[PDB]
């Protein structure tokens, strides 16, 4: 499943204004608080694998769980992300990042992956707004590192002092090898990165 | 409520299922429901850790999946997606049930034919008793009901099969059909 | 008009909203249960059924019935008013 | 575009008129086959729930387009030769008729009742004649 993607920076100050301005921009933001945690593939044969980039990582919604008591991994349902590098030579364009993924349920997620042979790398909370623009998403997040691994609501341990937020455009199409369809995905990232854009600029990066 | 697997290997029973629907239509005047299919995938890493997937395709949505023969999740088709992609994960080995649920009197039966890429015919039979639920009282009703209703070559051969037992659902578990698979290879 | 005892039993909704988005989303809802049981007479057993309406038409069986050793769905009321008058033939 | 709204009911529309306006609305092929595929449709399943409820079955694999036929586990008789009700759709005509195990129609007699009544009551009134019918077959047989 391909992904169009686009990107930005948001400073501190800037981000209280970048936030309410953008809810008159375009259709309300959608609380989102995110924990992830990636795996890698012990067995590392250097010549095929390339477990760098492919290896995989996995997260789950947290809505409202640890606010209450101690966060339950097991309670939440689980979802598994395969994101791969972004495609060059898209300097001009928007970017294209491949992504797949599948819904995971009735099982330990985390035995699962470890026993494919799969093991810990890194963890890291996302937490910020999402807004809405036909059949396009766009996140403002931040990324908190938790204070402890599986942290509690309390915490909430963040990753710099500058503390910048992140801009994030979300645009999908099924089927990589349609045109027509990656044209007019290209086209509503363009229209709504113009919008964008008098609000703050914003541009395509690499991964 | 209580159902029984059934499940034949003989190669009469082979040529049987659609003679057997048909015969089973037009004689006790069955209604046909959803066609069923399931599909069973078998592959492992380069380090040998097996690892197989199958999917019902009534209740396709929910996926089950399995590392070696320990370790099993509910997932999403495009999971295996993920571990085709990933390539760390070795060649498929494909079984498949196709057959389609009758629903006749007082129970639901399901008649499929098993196979790998079209290679037999042996049948699997399911049938669910809308009942007592008392496996003990089920069982001889269900054996005479199947016996009646497969009678022509009833007496010619005998089963390979799972006991029949008594389960909530109207469907037969996806992993207990895990198991049937495994031990059919 | 003749004269069998029944009873209604709704439950709505919007009754168990906590505010008024609740209410919203009540109004939307796609569909409901209303569960209905029928005693046709003194010494028979009573007879249940429950009308499932959908707000989009999709469901095809609108009436579930339900009665001692069977049960059998239907598309109209119609029907199942004659099928009451059907499971009472003496005085039908 | 086409509306297909139900005379009987006409605040709700049955699924399967929902479903058809749709095929319609796609512009696939005519109004015209879909409305005909729609009418036969909807005459089957009026007839079928009327039958299910007077402990009639609906019978497939002996007889073929014209005609839905309906029996009962009991009318089947000796050498799988079983009593049918058959009801052709394009005639609205109800005949009484047994075929044997091989599918040949061996009896076949036309018989007419109130026509678009569709009761429940007529179900057994047809089912009363046909067994009546068993009776006087099965005498002139045995002479």
């Amino acid at each position: 499943m391909q992904e169009l993607y686009l990107l930005g920076v948001v400073p501190s100050r800037r981000f209280e204004a970048v936030v309410n301005s953008l809810s008159k921009t375009l259709d309300g933001p959608k609380t989102i608080l995110e924990f992830w945690v990636v795996y890698r593939p012990k067995d590392v044969p250097p010549n095929l694998p390339r477990q760098p980039d492919s290896w995989l990582r996995l997260c789950s919604n947290i809505e409202s769980h640890d606010e209450t008591d101690t966060e339950w991994s097991k309670n939440t349902q689980w979802s598994m992300y395969l994101e791969g590098n972004s495609e060059p030579k898209r300097e001009d364009k928007c970017g294209i990042r491949p992504v797949n993924r599948a819904k995971l349920t009735n099982g330990s997620v985390t035995e699962f992956v470890e026993k494919m042979g799969y093991e810990f790398s890194h963890e890291y909370i996302i937490q910020g707004l999402e807004y809405f623009f036909f059949d396009t998403t766009v996140r403002i997040y931040q990324t908190l590192i938790p204070s402890q691994q599986r942290s509690i609501k309390p915490p909430f341990h963040p990753m710099n002092e500058e503390q910048p937020w992140i801009l994030h455009v979300y645009t999908h199409v099924a089927d990589a090898s349609n045109q027509v369809a990656m044209a007019k995905a290209e086209a509503n990232l363009t229209k709504v990165k113009t919008l964008l854009s008098a609000f703050c600029d914003l541009k395509n990066v690499r991964l | 409520p209580v159902h029984g697997v059934i499940y034949y290997s003989s190669p009469s029973m082979a040529t049987f299922l659609s003679p057997a629907q048909d015969n089973l239509v037009r004689t006790y005047f069955a209604q046909h429901l959803k066609k069923w299919v399931v599909q069973y995938k078998l592959y492992r890493n380069a380090v040998t850790p097996k690892t197989l997937e199958f999917l019902k395709q009534n209740i396709n949505p929910s996926m089950l999946a399995c590392v070696d023969e320990a370790t099993m999740i509910d997932a999403e088709p495009e999971l295996e997606d993920i571990i085709v992609r990933t390539k760390l994960w070795n060649f498929r080995q494909s079984f498949t049930i196709e057959g389609s649920i009758y629903e006749v009197g007082s129970f639901k039966v399901a008649i499929a034919n098993v196979l790998q890429k079209s290679v037999w015919k042996g049948i699997l039979f399911h049938v669910t008793y809308d009942g007592t639920e008392s496996v003990d009282l089920a069982r001889p009703i269900i054996q005479e009901f199947f016996l009646k209703c497969f009678l022509q070559n009833n007496k010619s051969v005998t089963p390979v099969y799972e006991s029949f037992f008594n389960q909530p659902r109207h469907s037969l578990d996806s992993k207990l059909l895990l198991q049937l698979f495994k031990q059919r290879i | 008009q003749r004269d069998i005892s029944f009873k209604f039993m709704p439950n709505y909704p919007w009754e168990k909203a906590k505010d008024f988005l609740e209410l919203e989303n009540s109004l939307s809802i796609n569909r409901l249960s209303i569960s209905w049981r029928i005693m046709v007479s003194n010494f028979e057993p009573a007879i249940f059924i429950q009308h499932t309406p959908t707000l989009h038409g999709t469901d095809k069986s609108v009436w579930r019935c339900k009665d001692q050793y069977s049960s059998n769905q239907f598309s109209s009321l119609k029907n199942v008013c004659q099928y009451i008058e059907h499971h009472i033939n003496s005085l039908s | 575009r086409l509306v297909l709204s139900s005379s009987a009911s006409p605040l709700s529309p049955p699924r399967h008129l929902r479903a058809a306006e749709k095929n319609i609305a796609l512009n696939t092929q005519p109004p015209a086959q879909i409305l005909n595929r729609l009418y036969f449709f909807c005459i089957q399943t009026q007839l079928l729930e009327v039958a299910q409820c007077a402990e009639l079955h609906a019978v497939q694999g002996y007889y073929s387009f014209p005609y839905l036929t309906f029996s009962k586990g009991k009318w089947r008789k000796d050498g799988d030769s079983l009593w049918v009700l058959a009801y052709n759709v394009e005639s609205n005509s109800w005949s009484v008729r047994l075929l044997n195990a091989a599918g040949q129609t061996l009896y076949t007699q036309d018989v007419h009742t109130t026509k678009g009544t569709l009761s429940i009551e007529s179900f057994s009134r047809l089912s009363y004649l046909l067994e009546v019918q068993i009776l006087l077959f099965n005498v002139q047989t045995a002479c």
